[PDB]
């Protein structure tokens, strides 16, 4: 199906030394019997679990095709390159865990469109630029870790960010704001 | 004098015109009088005249060496799988003695030279795996002796030409994998009386299949798959006397499967899957001794004719995604080396046939979303060929045969949503290749066998909605490749041990709605990839371990237990309000 | 080298 085609596209771009994606057979009608993929009762992907798999390479925009995806777990890998902007098309996403990777570039402003997101852990990456203000409009956000990145600029302190502590924004290149040690220009 | 030649000098000019990084042409010594013993060079007669040049997979880079046409007796040229680049030159016609030309798997680009039709001796033209673009030249209709035309995997962007039907000598028409402008199959292709192969896969074909194709009595392979063909499969195809393979899959074909297909004595492979075909699979077709019948993802209805079991050659039947009713043929697999059976997403009823793996070659049994009833045939306990078993979403009952648990090459065993009873046999230890075990929503009873832990490669154990009981076997904790453990809605009893530390790759632990007792072990924190934990609906007791805080959990439920003490600092937030409900002393 | 899918039956399965 389209969801399987999208996940197979990710497999082709990722480097898989331990053949964790061996079961990802595109000839299957759906990816629900694929290991590391969990589907709902209507056979739509709700979970991708690939944490600590020694994966390398880069993510794909086609991950955005997974409309019902709720948990994306790509943490503790060596994935490089940008966080795809199309991840903002994952309306039902509850967890985005890209932590302990070599991700670079900006945190996409598209991530603000994730209305049901509760967990955003982008920590221990090489991400750069400013924290998007759109993330404040996510009412459901309860866990945020942007720490150990090379991020800079004002840290939003309103909406969901109202309750966030300094541990979330620690060891960044040039973050400014009340949570931070240094105040803003 | 008359029959002296400079064939060696001409080949040296070819060597000079091409890059040879791997020194494939080292044997081509200018000093040798004759080129006949040089690598890839053959002289089939007197006069030391070069008749054949084969430089296949030589890593030769450069444009087509037009000087080679000065070899007067060259009948066979192959530059297959090289880096030959640029446009194919119009002066290729100077090679007037060429019978076979293979320039496949090269970097040739641009429009096809019309002068290819000006070589009268040409029988075989293969330009597969090139970058050729533009319309097929009108000259191609005028080929005098061409038997094979292959333009497969190019960038040809024109309409499929009716003039290609004018090559009376043609035995094989291979235009597959080209971005052709959407076009109908020319009815003039029916005029190709000697045609044995029509390969037009992914050629953007539109319109109806012409009845004229029925006149092709010598046709062996008809492949019109991966197109947008509309209308009925022509009853005229009964006229294809010598046809062995018919591929019509992934089109927009409608209407009934013609019974005239029964008249095709040599037919062995038919795939008309991923269409909108309606009506019943004809008995006359099923009477033919087919090797492969694929009619999946159609709107077919009615019973599968019992005649299909008569074929001694059947290894593949994929008819899933239809509204087929009734029972499978009683003798299915008895007389045939059945390898692949997929009847999933149908309205099939009754017992599974008893002899599906009689010939010992069955690898895939896929019958999900049917109303199949009764017990698993005892014969399947000896079917060691099986690799994928999906009996899910059926009305099956009774105990699973002992051997079926222990089949050596089975990767996935799925018995979900049946009324299967009895226990998992100790034979499960023999399932060396088992990765996914899914037994959820059955009536299974008893303790998990200790031999389940002998499955080092087990990745998923899901046995929810069963009447399983007893303490978890100690061996289950030894499973280091286990990512999913779902045992919710059972009668499991006893305590978790420090052995849970060995579940290093476990992502989901669901032990909810059981009768588990004891403290949650402190080793729960050692589980680095655990993101989903449900221990709800149990009698777990004592202080929630401090290590649980360290875990990055997307789902936590410790609700309706007997847990006591102050909530670990980190877990005492507003987000975990529904995670620890129903614990009085917490 | 382009791998050309051979003329034969489709391989989709459950
Ligand atoms: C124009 O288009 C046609 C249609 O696609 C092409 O034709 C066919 O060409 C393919 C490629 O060679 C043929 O495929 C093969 O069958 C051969 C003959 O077969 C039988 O005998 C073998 C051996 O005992 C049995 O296994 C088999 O079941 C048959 O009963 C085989 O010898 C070939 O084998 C090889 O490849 C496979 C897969 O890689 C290996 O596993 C094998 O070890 C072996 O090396 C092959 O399977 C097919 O038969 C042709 N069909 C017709 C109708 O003619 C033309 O080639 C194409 N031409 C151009 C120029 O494009
Ligand atoms: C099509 O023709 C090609 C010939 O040009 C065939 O390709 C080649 O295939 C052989 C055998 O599989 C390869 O050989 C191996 O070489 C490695 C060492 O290699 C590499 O180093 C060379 C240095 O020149 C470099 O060109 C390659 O890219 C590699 O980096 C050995 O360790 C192995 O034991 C073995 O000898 C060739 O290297 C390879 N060459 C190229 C250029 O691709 C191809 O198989 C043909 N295809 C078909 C379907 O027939
Ligand atoms: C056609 O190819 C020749 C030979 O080059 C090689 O094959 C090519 C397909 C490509 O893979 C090149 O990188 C290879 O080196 C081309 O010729 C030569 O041009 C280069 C500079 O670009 C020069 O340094 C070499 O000495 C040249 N060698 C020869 C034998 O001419 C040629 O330009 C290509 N033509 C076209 C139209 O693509
Ligand atoms: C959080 O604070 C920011 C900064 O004041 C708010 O900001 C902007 O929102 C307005 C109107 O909604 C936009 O026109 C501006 O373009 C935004 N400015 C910046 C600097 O991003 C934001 O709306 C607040 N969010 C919530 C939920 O209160
Ligand atoms: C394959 O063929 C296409 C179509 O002719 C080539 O496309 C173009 O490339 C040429 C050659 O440099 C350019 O001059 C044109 O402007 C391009 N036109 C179009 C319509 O894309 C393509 O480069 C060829 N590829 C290879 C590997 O040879
Ligand atoms: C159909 O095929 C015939 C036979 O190959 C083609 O024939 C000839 O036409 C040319 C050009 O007019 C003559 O010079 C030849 O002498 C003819 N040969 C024969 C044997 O008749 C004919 O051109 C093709 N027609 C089309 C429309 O492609
Ligand atoms: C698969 O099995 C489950 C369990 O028997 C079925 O689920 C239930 O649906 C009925 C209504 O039809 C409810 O009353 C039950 O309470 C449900 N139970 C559970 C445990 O979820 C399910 O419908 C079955 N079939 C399919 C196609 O999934
Ligand atoms: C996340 O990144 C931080 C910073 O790169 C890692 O940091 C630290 O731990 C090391 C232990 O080997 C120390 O040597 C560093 O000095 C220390 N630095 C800071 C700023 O804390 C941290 O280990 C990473 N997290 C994980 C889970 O690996
Ligand atoms: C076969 O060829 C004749 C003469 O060239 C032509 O009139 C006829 O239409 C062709 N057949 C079909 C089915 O078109
Ligand atoms: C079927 O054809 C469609 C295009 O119409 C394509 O998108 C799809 O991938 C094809 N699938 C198979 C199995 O051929
Ligand atoms: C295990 O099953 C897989 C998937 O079908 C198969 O490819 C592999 O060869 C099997 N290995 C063994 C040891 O049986
Ligand atoms: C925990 O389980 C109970 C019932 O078993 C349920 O009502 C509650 O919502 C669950 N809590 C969470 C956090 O999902």
């Amino acid at each position: 199906n389209l969801e399987g085609d999208a996940l197979h596209t990710l497999r082709v771009t990722l480097v898989d030394p331990n053949n964790v994606l061996q079961s990802w057979d595109p000839t299957l009608v759906n990816p629900c019997t694929w290991f590391h993929v969990t589907c709902n009762n209507e056979n739509s992907v709700i979970r991708v679990d690939l944490g600590n798999a020694e994966l390398s390479g880069h993510l794909v925009p086609e991950l955005g095709v997974l409309k019902n995806l709720q948990y994306l777990e790509l943490y503790s890998n060596n994935i490089t390159g940008p966080i795809p902007s199309n991840l903002g098309n994952l309306t039902n996403l509850v967890s985005l865990d890209l932590y302990l990777n070599s991700f670079s570039g900006p945190i996409p402003e598209s991530l603000g469109k994730l209305s049901k997101l509760r967990f955003l852990r982008l920590n221990n990456n090489s991400l750069t630029g400013s924290i998007p203000m759109s993330l404040t409009n996510i009412t459901t956000l309860q866990v945020l870790d942007l720490s150990n990145n090379r991020l800079s600029g004002s840290v939003p302190d309103n909406g969901s960010f109202s309750l966030f502590t300094p541990i979330s924004f620690a060891n960044n290149l040039d973050l400014c704001g009340p949570v931070t040690s240094h105040p803003c220009p | 004098s008359s029959m002296d030649n400079q064939d060696g000098f001409i080949l040296q000019q070819v060597k000079l015109s091409l890059d040879d990084p791997d020194s494939y042409l080292s044997s081509w010594n200018s000093n040798d009088a004759s080129p006949c013993r040089w690598s890839g060079v053959s002289c089939a007669g007197d006069f030391s005249s070069v008749t054949s040049v084969d430089l296949s997979s030589a890593n030769l880079a450069g444009p087509f060496p037009s000087v080679i046409c000065r070899l007067s007796n060259l009948a066979h040229l192959s530059l297959y799988n090289n880096s030959i680049n640029s446009t194919l030159p119009l002066n290729i016609a100077a090679c007037k003695s060429l019978q076979t030309l293979d320039l496949s798997q090269n970097l040739l680009t641009g429009e096809l030279p019309q002068t290819l039709a000006d070589i009268p001796t040409l029988v075989h033209l293969d330009l597969t795996g090139n970058n050729f673009s533009g319309d097929i030249p009108a000259s191609f209709g005028k080929f005098e002796n061409l038997e094979v035309l292959s333009l497969v995997y190019n960038l040809l962007d024109g309409t499929i030409p009716p003039f290609l039907g004018n090559i009376s000598t043609l035995k094989m028409l291979n235009l597959s994998y080209n971005p052709f402008s959407p076009s109908r199959i020319p009815p003039e292709f029916g005029n190709l009386t000697n045609l044995e192969v029509m390969w037009l896969t992914e050629c953007h074909l539109v319109g109806q299949i012409p009845d004229s194709l029925g006149q092709l009595s010598k046709l062996v392979d008809l492949d019109l798959a991966l197109n947008d063909l509309v209308g009925h499969i022509p009853p005229s195809l009964g006229g294809l006397t010598n046809v062995v393979q018919i591929e019509l899959y992934n089109n927009s074909l409608t209407g009934e499967i013609p019974p005239e297909l029964g008249n095709l004595k040599s037919l062995r492979l038919l795939d008309a899957s991923m269409n909108q075909l309606t009506g019943k699979i004809p008995d006359e077709l099923c009477r033919v001794p087919l090797e492969s019948l694929n009619l999946y993802e159609n709107n077919l209805e009615g019973e599968l004719p019992a005649s299909i079991a008569l074929s001694p050659n059947l290894y593949e039947i994929r008819i899933f995604g239809n509204r087929l009713t009734g029972g499978l043929p009683k003798d299915l697999g008895l007389n045939s080396p059945l390898r692949w059976l997929d009847v999933s997403e149908n309205e099939f009823s009754g017992d599974l046939p008893a002899d599906l793996c009689a010939k010992g070659e069955l690898e895939e049994l896929l019958i999900i979303h049917n109303s199949f009833s009764g017990v698993i045939p005892e014969s399947l306990a000896d079917c060691r060929s099986l690799t994928r078993i999906r009996l899910a979403y059926n009305r099956f009952s009774g105990s699973v045969p002992t051997g079926f648990w222990g089949l050596p090459h089975v990767n996935l065993l799925e018995l979900v949503n049946n009324s299967f009873s009895g226990e998992i046999s100790k034979s499960i230890g023999g399932a060396s290749n088992l990765s996914l075990l899914i037994l959820s929503n059955n009536e299974f009873t008893g303790s998990l066998p200790e031999e389940i832990g002998s499955l080092d490669n087990l990745n998923q154990l899901s046995a929810s909605g069963n009447k399983f009981s007893g303490s978890l076997p100690d061996s289950l904790m030894s499973l280091g490749e286990l990512g999913t453990l779902d045992l919710h809605g059972n009668q499991f009893s006893g305590e978790l041990t420090s052995g849970i530390k060995s579940w290093k790759k476990l992502n989901e632990l669901n032990l909810a709605d059981n009768e588990f007792t004891g403290k949650i072990p402190d080793e729960i924190g050692s589980l680095s990839v655990l993101n989903y934990l449900d221990l709800s609906g149990n009698m777990f007791s004592g202080k929630i371990p401090v290590s649980l805080q360290s875990l990055k959990l997307n789902q936590l439920n410790l609700s309706y237990n007997r847990l006591s003490g102050d909530l670990p600092p980190s877990l005492a937030k507003d987000m975990y309000k529904n995670s620890f409900i129903g614990n009085p002393g917490l | 080298y382009v791998l050309v899918p051979p003329s034969g039956p489709s391989m989709r399965h459950n």
